[PDB]
């Protein structure tokens, strides 16, 4: 067993974190007070779930988690909510003033002042670990803290834990639920600074999740809560292999090996099915073939883009529920004859498959129906670069007039960092083009 | 950033200021004595922003009341909510400012300003995390205009990393006390351009026209003008005062609304437009709110929005309504009139909703626009300035207090620079 | 068509299916950039304060 | 008020289409770069498909299918026919073709060239037209571009009077639902020079397009015979109709090409929708067999037909998605 520390940065990182840990407790049968009746080794152990949970002598199971926000009100809700007893007060870190939607403020001004304290609290969790494998980092691209503080933190984690893997769950900005007009600036700034420091990053476009909630959950105006219960299902699918017995994606290193052959091109597309409303009176349960086929529809992806017009470098299918290899292979053979799936010349055309027999757990009274089988596909496709193209175009529109740049310069950032960040993105868009056409 | 310190200066400043406190006190269920008597918990959640817990479960809204005359402040003290203000926060001289910016800024005001800064400091020292300041004043008099902008400069010196927000009442010949208003206003604008982060341009021309043409008041008083101001003021501070999705503050308002530091003069708007006492019984449909809030006749600055382009817009909808319909209507305005929104700021229109309606309405909309059409306001003031200035008329009132002509020449050029800066982005 | 690396446990199974074959800055430099940015902020502030002094 | 943008300036079809859209008074044209459009009439190259269908409150539609270049480039068409099971090398209606680079199937090309040497049949190939392989392979390397060698059609149907060559242009519109609509009006692009079997030191006698002719204009206005006349001719000369002898084969080829790429390009479950107008170019041999020459992705029309075709584009591609306040197409059913 090798431990993983989760880091949740800013409002989005924190609230998604709440949702993920809520779900993890439900999956492993851990109660809000941290008791786990099924865990027969009281006070310690090296089961698969211990990757994410430490244990006290009293048998409290505590997340290997740090929550950080530059302002208190979001983490204050963790401090006083259903799961308040789960987390040690020292794991929940807040400043008094936020980054005001400004990367430069999150990274340079306010960040400089809280960084050592956060690293010290991270150090405290690391010291409790027999063999720390590394980090899962949750944040928005668009927030001042989520962008600014995260990129500084990432830089520092590379210095202090040079051998450790770092994975990201990243909320890409969507105008339907955006908070700031400068989110494109913050996204490009944070991506540039973080790129060398992250091994694998799972991007979730709030536009995709919003539309999935509208179309499949019949929610007219999805809230953050609706979005996050869905996101936490996808994260749980992704991390299940770290938390349960298995032979696929068992350590963080294996995520890079299996999904990322080119280190800069480290953004796998996640696709999830099925999403079914809990209020749907009559539902015909979907087969292995139907859910697997649904992994190739844009409407089910975490980022809206078109994989038919790019190439694949890798593909994992992660099933939960009543699924056996033979039905997977039969589904794959059919899908291959109907769909444009093209791999890059130097990679095998194939699928790594993982099955866990436990069907997905749903949050009681939540929006998602219980289903007999579900799948998360992780594909490293060049098509995801469509998202970088959209974001870069928005950046260029504002930056050609230097609209809002003064707010960043006023925090000590040089104007030059904007065009450096943007050049790196230009190079990234280029990399995807070379590999994919 | 949590606490805001509110300052009200001069006759206009204190009259709109008193009305603002009346209106928001009602919304937060606070009574003339400072005792809470409401039912909703949304009322108390962010009450710290303005109000401040005192002895025996009381609320003392961070407010400092400033004048060079005692008249209006005696009127505040005996007015409906007069008892609520902290007595030590009444800071007044005796001699007045005679509608003269030089008296407020250089002579009479200089004598009183340190006493105000002592009260400001005392209030700031109680703050966990002071966001900054909001000032209510007019630009056409002498105290709110001259002493108000002196205060701003001194507050910036002592708190250079805090936000400065004003509600600034612009003079109009249609509602005019003295011929020197354009002088006072031009001198003040020069200061506002340098030392505020955000300024709401409340145009007395527009308030008059709304009262006359729309509310059918044949003879608008200051009290009718102020009814519109306090409703707009309640509207624009909604997201600072009530918990929602946004958790807005003064800095985030500035970051998102102001692409270039000098272009920070906002055109506010309100719907539905209502008079005092007289109010209609049918609520508006969300399409009607949206149409009325964007209508030039609902704007509090006498500028034609079609004569320019919106750099940024913040829209607040208040009441119980379909958020889906709000989004659809807001998206519809942009998609239907896209040329009036600059294409080089993606998604430059942001909407927020609050369940709690203002008093006596089921549905309301408040509009905050950063439009390049605001240049019309400054051109108007500039034309009126030059008409007198070219003959140096009425200048002796100012040179008698030690000012030189050069200072008028500089303030005029800066305000003309501001105008051409708006023209730049209207075309580019 | 070919199915490799079949692993089975009580919790589930994993395998691979092949359809076709193929064919950092130091603590020092960080501190420098963060202190350089503070120095730009202090300077911009001192220039404001001198303007206010005038 | 629906909105649209125009990003191809050189397009006669879409100039006319926008002109018609404005004339309804229910369509506003916006600036080239305004994102807030219902309709994009896009640029011919590097069209940013990745930026479409991410605008809340706007159904978005574009006049190109992403991936349709696979059909509409000389080199990639041959590749598409050879490698797709739906079509195959066995394919009866596309000439024998080989892809050649100037730096590839050079060795496999001239192996079939010896079947034309040994059991000597017609051994004339188009690249520009030669009888000799070694003169073709020089011409490719000397110009430094990727191009295709194709079996040239040595026994074409020849119009009388004149002993003339011709090609058929068919206009096909594929809507957002992937309905395939063949415009009922085609055009023959004739040679005005008599055809010469023993001479390939030629130009105007052999190459049929409207430009490399401007004997011009002799038998019909600007080397353009329309369908009513060409049918009449086929009745008079050959005792058949255009429908039976040619159009059945044309409809077959069009449907086969477009059904083949449908899974790669369809916008059925996508966040934006596509339509596209294609120009299919056909050759007819002397035994009334149809051969596909090329597919054009950005075609111009013929002067007489602009009005009718562009109105059809509005009615079936545009108004179907965006309704305003007899049919000129044959629907190719599937
Ligand atoms: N999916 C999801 N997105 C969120 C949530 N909260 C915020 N966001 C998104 O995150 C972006 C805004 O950043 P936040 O994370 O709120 O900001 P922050 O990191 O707290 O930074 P500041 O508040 O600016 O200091 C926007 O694109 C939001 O739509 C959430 O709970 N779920
Ligand atoms: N809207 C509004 N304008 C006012 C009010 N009182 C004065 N004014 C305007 O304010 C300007 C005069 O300034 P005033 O505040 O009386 O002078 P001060 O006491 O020296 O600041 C003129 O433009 C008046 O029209 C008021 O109560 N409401
Ligand atoms: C143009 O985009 C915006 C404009 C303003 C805001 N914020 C921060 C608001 C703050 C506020 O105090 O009031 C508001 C009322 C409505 C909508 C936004 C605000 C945010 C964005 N993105
Ligand atoms: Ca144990
Ligand atoms: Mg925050
Ligand atoms: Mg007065």
């Amino acid at each position: 067993m090798r431990e993983c520390i989760s880091i949740h940065v800013g409002q989005a990182g924190v609230q998604i974190g709440n949702a993920c840990w809520e779900l993890y407790c439900l999956e492993h049968g851990i109660q809000p007070d941290g008791q786990m009746p099924s865990d027969k080794t009281i006070g310690g152990g090296d089961d698969s779930f211990n990757t994410f949970f430490s244990e006290t002598g009293a048998g409290k199971h505590v997340p290997r988690a740090v929550f950080v926000d530059l302002e208190p009100t979001v983490i204050d809700e963790v401090r006083t909510g259903t799961y308040r007893q789960l987390f040690h007060p020292e794991q929940l870190i807040t400043g008094k003033e936020d980054a005001a939607n400004n990367y430069a403020r999150g990274h340079y001004t306010i960040g400089k002042e809280i960084i050592d304290l956060v690293l010290d609290r991270i150090r405290k969790l690391a010291d409790q670990c027999t063999g720390l494998q590394g980090f899962l980092v949750f944040h928005s691209f668009g927030g001042g803290t989520g962008s600014g503080f995260t990129s500084l933190l990432m830089e520092r984690l590379s210095v202090d834990y040079g051998k450790k893997s770092k994975l990201e769950f990243s909320i890409y900005p969507a105008p339907q639920v955006s908070t700031a007009v400068v989110e494109p600036y913050n996204s490009i700034l944070t991506t540039h600074t973080t790129l060398e420091h992250s091994d694998c990053a799972f991007m979730v476009d709030n536009e995709a999740i919003y539309d999935i909630c509208r179309r499949n959950l019949d929610i007219e105006r999805p809230t953050y809560t609706n979005l996050n219960r869905l996101i936490s299902q996808i994260v749980s699918s992704i991390t299940a292999s770290l938390r349960f017995d298995g032979a696929l994606n068992v350590d963080l290193t294996e995520f890079q090996t299996n999904l990322v052959p080119y280190p800069r091109i480290h953004f796998p597309l996640a696709t999830y099915a099925p999403v079914i409303s809990a209020e749907k009176a009559y539902h015909e349960q979907l087969s292995v073939a139907e859910i697997t086929n649904a992994c190739f529809e844009p409407a089910n992806q975490m980022v809206k883009c078109d994989p038919r017009h790019g190439k694949y470098m890798a593909c994992c299918l992660l099933y939960r529920g009543d699924v056996v290899p033979k039905d997977v292979n039969a589904a794959i053979a059919t899908i291959k004859t109907k769909r444009s799936i093209q791999f890059v010349d130097w990679c095998p055309t194939g699928f790594k498959v993982g099955i866990n027999y436990q069907p997905p757990t749903v949050v009681p009274g939540g929006d998602l129906a219980k289903v007999q089988r579900a799948v998360c596909m992780l594909s490293n496709t060049t098509a995801i670069a469509e998202a970088w193209a959209r974001l870069d175009h928005k950046f260029d529109l504002m930056y050609a007039k230097r609209a809002f740049v003064h707010w960043y310069v006023g925090e000590g950032m040089e104007e030059g960092e904007f065009s450096e960040a943007r050049e790196d993105m230009a190079a990234l868009e280029k990399d995807y083009e070379e590999v994919g056409v | 950033m949590r606490e805001i310190v509110h300052i009200q200066a001069g006759q206009c400043g204190n009259q709109i200021g008193a009305k603002f406190w009346e209106v928001i006190s009602d919304e937060h269920g606070i009574d003339p004595t400072g005792s809470y008597h409401g039912d909703s918990d949304l009322q108390l959640e962010r009450i710290n922003v303005y109000y401040n817990e005192a002895t025996g479960n009381k609320y003392v809204p961070r407010a400092i009341l400033v004048d060079l005359e005692p008249g209006t402040m005696d009127s505040v003290r005996s007015g409906p909510f007069g008892q609520i203000f902290r007595p030590d926060n009444f800071v007044f001289g005796q001699s007045g400012a005679g509608n003269n910016w030089a008296k407020g800024h250089y002579t009479e005001g200089a004598e009183l300003v340190d006493s105000v800064l002592d009260v400001v400091r005392k209030e700031s020292e109680s703050c966990d995390c002071l966001q900054g300041f909001q000032l209510t004043h007019s630009l056409g008099g002498g105290t709110g205009s001259g002493m108000g902008t002196l205060l701003i400069s001194k507050i910036r010196e002592e708190y250079p990393d805090r936000i400065m927000n004003t509600f600034s009442v612009m003079p109009s010949p249609k509602v005019s006390d003295t011929v020197v208003e354009p002088y006072n206003a031009t001198l003040s604008v020069h200061q506002l351009v340098e030392n505020t982060d955000e300024t709401y341009c409340i145009d007395n021309e527009a308030l008059y026209d709304i009262c006359f043409r729309t509310l059918k008041l044949t003879t608008p008083t200051y009290g009718d003008l102020n009814h519109l101001v306090s409703a707009t003021m309640s509207g624009v501070t909604t997201c600072l005062r009530f918990p929602g999705q946004l958790n807005a503050d003064l800095r985030k308002l500035a970051v998102n609304m102001v692409p270039f530091p000098r272009l920070h003069f906002f055109m506010p708007g309100f719907a539905p437009l209502t008079s005092r006492g007289s109010q209609q019984y049918r609520a508006l449909t969300v399409p009607e709110l949206t149409q009325q809030m964007f209508d030039s006749k609902n704007m509090m600055a006498a500028c034609d929005p079609r004569h320019g382009r919106y750099l940024t817009v913040a829209a607040i909808f208040r009441g119980r309504m379909s958020m889906k319909e709000v989004d659809e209507q807001m998206l519809n305005v942009q998609n239907k009139n896209s040329s009036y929104f600059v294409e080089w700021i993606p998604n430059n229109v942001k909407t927020a909703v609050c369940d709690i309606p203002p008093r006596g309405l089921k549905m309301s909309a408040t509009f905050i626009g950063n439009s390049t059409a605001i240049q019309e306001l400054f051109k108007r003031i500039s034309e009126q300035f030059t008409a007198m200035f070219r003959r140096k008329a009425f200048l002796h009132w100012y040179t008698g207090e030690g000012m030189d002509e050069m200072e008028f020449t500089e303030a005029e050029s800066n305000m003309n620079d501001l105008v051409s800066e708006y023209q730049q982005y209207q075309d580019a | 068509m070919e199915v490799i690396e079949l692993n089975k446990c009580t919790s589930g199974q994993s395998f691979e299916v092949i359809l076709k074959p193929p064919s950092d800055p130091s603590l020092e430099e960080i501190q420098k950039k963060l202190e350089a940015a503070e120095e730009r902020r202090k300077y911009q502030e001192a220039e404001l304060l001198k303007h206010l002094a005038e | 008020m629906y909105t649209f943008v125009v990003r191809d300036e050189n397009s006669s079809v879409y100039a006319e289409v926008s002109r018609l859209l404005l004339a309804t008074g229910q369509w506003k044209r916006l600036r080239k770069d305004n994102p807030r459009f219902n309709l994009m009439l896009g640029e011919r190259n590097r069209l940013p498909f990745g930026r479409l269908g991410h605008e809340p409150g706007l159904v978005q539609l574009v006049n190109y299918y992403r991936g349709a270049d696979k059909l509409c480039r000389k080199a990639s068409l041959v590749k598409l026919i050879k490698t797709s099971p739906e079509l195959s090398e066995s394919c009866t209606w596309f000439p024998e073709s080989y892809v050649i680079y100037p730096t590839d199937e050079r060795e496999v090309f001239l192996a079939a060239y010896n079947r034309r040497r040994e059991g000597r049949e017609g051994n004339v190939w188009i690249a520009l037209i030669s009888s000799e392989a070694s003169e073709l392979l020089d011409f490719i390397d000397e110009q430094g571009q990727v191009h295709v060698i194709q079996k040239y059609l040595e026994k074409p149907l020849l119009l009388e009077p004149g002993h003339r060559k011709f090609d058929i242009r068919s206009w096909v519109l594929v809507d957002h639902l992937y309905n395939i609509y063949l415009y009922r009006e085609g055009v023959l692009r004739t040679s005005s020079e008599p055809y010469n079997s023993a001479n390939f030191q030629d130009k105007t006698c052999h190459l049929t397009n409207h430009c490399i002719q401007k004997n011009y204009g002799r038998y019909e206005e600007g080397n353009e015979m329309f369908f009513e006349e060409f049918n009449q001719y086929l009745m008079d000369a050959l005792n058949t109709t255009l429908e039976n002898s040619i159009l059945l084969q044309i409809k077959h080829i069009i449907r086969s090409c477009l059904m083949c790429i449908e899974p790669a390009i369809s916008t059925k479950h996508l966040h934006y929708q596509s339509f596209q107008l294609f120009g299919f170019d056909f050759m007819v041999d002397e035994e009334l067999k149809v051969w596909l020459i090329e597919v054009n992705g950005a075609p111009a029309c013929a002067q007489k037909l602009y009005a009718e075709l562009c109105q059809g584009i509005v009615d079936v591609a545009i108004s179907s998605v965006f309704p305003l306040a007899t049919s000129i197409f044959i629907k190719l059913h599937h």
